[PDB]
RNA sequence: AACCGGAGAGGGAACCCACUC
């Protein structure tokens, strides 16, 4: 589950993103290799 | 003797000069109020300060 | 000879100093 904009809100002026929502991306962003990589790739060790 | 009345006082006063200082402590950088001024972001509260 | 107001932006993290006990 990922949380509303409530619970991770962004600030104005100091976009700076909360640190929930950077944890986010990594997620995603690592989601989506992996994700990819185990449809075409499948190499068996970078799965790992 | 007495400032009001004018009769001297009973006791006798231990009065002289000495070295006073004046701290930065002043009150009127302290004395505030609040009734729903300005609300936090994250959880709907009061700001603090 | 003829209408003619009106707001909305400042948040968080860290550190230091100080105060009342």
């Amino acid at each position: 589950p990922v949380p509303p904009l409530s619970v991770r809100p962004a600030v104005v002026m100091q976009r700076n993103q909360d640190d929930l929502t950077h944890k986010l991306a990594d997620i995603v962003k690592i989601n989506n290799q992996l994700r990819r990589n185990e449809q075409n790739g499948a190499a068996a060790h970078v799965i790992a | 003797y007495n400032g009001f009345t004018g009769r001297k006082i009973t006791s006798q006063i231990f009065i002289g000069p000495t070295y006073y200082q004046r701290l930065k402590h002043m009150v009127d950088d302290k004395i505030h109020s609040r009734a729903r001024g300005p609300i936090q972001i994250l959880n709907r509260q009061p700001m603090e300060g």
